């Protein structure tokens, strides 16, 4: 599920 | 009204700089000659791509090797789009799952986009405007990277023509990344109501930065429509590439953005 743009977003 | 649209401009501004360590100034100074700096190492073949090492960054055939640099990069950009999206006002309030589905679908029109900054009819700087890629060099490739980034080319020689400056450029981005028709979306409105702003911005920048060039906003917007089919091309020269190549694996940032897109 998007991990690491949720990551990019989330940072 | 104009102030708000300014200050907006001037945000926007700033938040790009920040971002992209290369902008469209020091790309344009480098290509003329006009800089202070080193002129780049000019890679035109097997030949100088060779000699060229000392300058790239890579960390086993050439058209394969050329495409793990270009995937490298690639990361870099979205990693570069992804922080100057958290900056355009608004954007972070969204639903997470919107601000995934409009990178998802933004990061390769903004990549086309930027990448003319880079370019001119015979090459694309690289490496951080310390080397320059030819042309002639990128169509040789065997298929089917042989025209992998002949498109991008084609697309740029157009787009360089509307003469845009960093300002210009900061807020077209910004537009281009608040499409309220990317598929999936939920919450439409707020995404919408923001671009509405952003499209505002843009027309007054494009009057006070152009005032010479009248209805630059409508042409900007027409080239809009076009990174679209640009980038579909691209999705599925992509998709084609997977397939028939064995040995290359995709980085996995790559691998969730283009999985289910068009």
């Amino acid at each position: 599920r998007h991990k690491i743009l949720h990551r990019l977003l989330q940072e | 009204e104009s102030a708000d649209l300014r200050a907006l401009a001037k945000h926007l501004y700033d938040s790009y700089i920040k971002s992209f360590p290369l902008t469209k100034a020091k790309a344009r100074a480098i290509l003329t000659g006009k800089t202070t700096d080193k002129s780049p190492f000019v890679i035109y073949d097997m030949n100088s791509l060779m000699m060229g090492e000392d300058k790239i960054k890579f960390k086993k055939e050439v058209a394969i090797r050329i495409f793990q640099g270009c995937q490298f990069r690639c990361v870099e950009a979205v990693q570069e789009i992804t922080e100057y999206a958290k900056s355009i006002p608004g954007f972070v309030n969204l639903d997470l799952n919107d601000q995934v589905t409009l990178l998802k679908y933004g990061v390769h029109e903004i990549i086309y986009t930027m990448l003319a900054s880079l370019m001119n009819k015979d090459g694309v700087l690289i490496s951080e405007g310390q080397g320059f890629m030819t042309r002639e060099f990128l169509k040789s490739l065997r298929k089917p990277f042989g025209d992998f980034m002949e498109p991008k080319f084609e697309f740029a020689v157009k787009f360089n023509a509307l003469e845009l400056d960093d300002s210009d450029l900061a807020i077209f981005i910004a537009v281009i990344i608040l499409s309220g028709d990317r598929p999936g979306l939920l919450n439409v409105k707020p995404i919408e109501d923001i671009q509405d702003n952003l499209l505002q911005a843009l027309e007054l920048q494009l009057k006070l930065n152009h005032p010479e060039s009248s209805q630059l906003f409508a042409k900007l917007l027409q080239k809009m429509t076009d990174l679209r089919q640009i980038v579909t091309e691209h999705v599925q020269l992509l998709q084609v590439i997977k397939k028939t190549e064995t040995d290359m694996s995709l980085h996995p940032l790559l691998q969730e953005i283009y999985k289910d897109l068009y």
